[PDB]
C-alpha cells in the first residue's frame, strides 16, 4: 500500500 | 540524436545519507540496519525517478508496481557501484557519504563475499571508463530487466518502451564514440555489463530473504516499505516465478 501510495501521488 | 539524455540528467535523484553514527563500534546489526534505512529512503527516491521516466507512468499501475518491486535491488546496486567509482575509485563500497564500507566493515557486515562481488562490479566501471551519460542510460534500462514469467498486463507496450531505451543507449554511444565499429563494440561491452548484474542481484535477494526471515534473532530492523516489497515479491523471485530480460 505504501508503494502504491507513492505511485499514486 | 539522443533524445533522453537531458531528461535523465534532470530527474536523477540527489544523494541519500544513511545517518549512521560513525563513532559507535560497528556491529553486524548496526551495519545491516543502517543499510536497510538507507535502502528505504533511496527507494522513495527511486519511485519518484521511475515515475518521471518518460513512458513509465503510461504502463498499467500494476505493471509499474511489478517493475519497481523486481528491479529496486538492481537499480540500487548499480547506482552504488557508480558512486564507489566516482568517489573512491572503486576501492571501497560507497553506500552513502556517511556509510562507506572498507574491508573491516565488509567483514563485520556478515555479507563479505557479496560485498567483494559488488566491489568487483564497480571495478568494471573503472576499467570501462563509464561516462555519466552511459551510466544514466543503463540505470534507466535496469527498470526493464526483470518481468513475471507470465508477463505484464501490457506486455506489448513494455516491450516497445524497453526497445526505445535500448536504442537510446546506442544513440548515446554513437553521439560520443569515434567509428561505427568502436561504438558497436562499446554497446556490446555495456550490455554485457548490465547482464552481469543478474547473478549478483540473485545472490543479494537470497541474502535479503535470509535476513528478513531472521530479523528478530539478528536485531536487524527492516523499515515498512522495504518489508512490504521484500515479502511481496522476493519469495516469488527465489521460487523462480520471474524471468530476467537480457540485453546481450
Ligand atoms: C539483507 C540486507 O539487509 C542487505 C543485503 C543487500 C543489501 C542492499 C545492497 C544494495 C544496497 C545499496 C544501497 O546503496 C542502498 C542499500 C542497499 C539496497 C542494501 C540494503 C540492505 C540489503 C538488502
Amino acid at each position: 500500500a505504501l508503494l502504491r501510495y507513492l505511485l499514486d501521488k | 540524436i539522443p533524445i533522453f539524455l537531458s531528461v535523465l540528467q534532470s530527474i536523477e535523484p540527489e544523494v541519500v545519507y544513511a545517518g549512521y553514527d560513525n563513532t559507535q563500534p560497528d556491529t553486524s546489526a548496526s551495519l545491516l540496519t543502517s543499510l536497510n534505512e538507507l535502502g528505504e529512503r533511496q527507494l522513495v527516491r527511486v519511485v519518484k525517478w521511475a515515475k518521471a521516466l518518460p513512458g513509465f507512468r503510461n504502463l498499467h499501475v500494476d505493471d509499474q508496481m511489478t517493475l519497481i518491486q523486481y528491479s529496486w535491488m538492481g537499480v540500487m546496486v548499480f547506482a552504488m557501484g557508480w558512486r564507489s567509482y566516482k568517489n573512491v575509485n572503486s576501492r571501497m563500497l560507497y553506500f552513502a557519504p556517511d556509510l562507506v564500507f572498507n574491508e573491516q566493515r565488509m567483514q563485520k557486515s556478515t555479507m563479505y563475499n557479496l560485498c567483494v562481488r559488488m566491489r568487483h562490479l564497480s571495478q568494471e566501471f573503472v576499467w570501462l571508463q563509464v561516462t555519466q551519460e552511459e551510466f544514466l542510460c543503463m540505470k534507466a534500462l535496469l527498470l526493464f530487466s526483470i518481468i513475471p514469467v507470465e508477463g505484464l498486463k501490457n506486455q506489448k507496450y513494455f516491450d516497445e518502451l524497453r526497445m526505445n531505451y535500448i536504442k537510446e543507449l546506442d544513440r548515446v554511444i554513437s553521439f560520443q564514440g569515434k567509428n561505427p565499429t568502436s561504438s558497436s563494440q562499446r554497446f556490446y561491452q555495456l550490455t554485457k555489463l548490465l547482464d552481469s548484474l543478474q547473478p549478483i542481484v540473485r545472490k543479494l535477494h537470497q541474502f535479503t530473504f535470509d535476513l528478513f526471515v531472521q530479523s528478530q534473532s539478528l536485531s536487524v530492523e527492516f523499515p515498512e516499505m522495504m518489508s512490504e516489497i521484500i515479502s511481496a515479491q522476493v519469495p516469488k523471485i527465489l521460487a523462480g516465478m520471474v524471468k530476467p530480460l537480457l540485453f546481450h
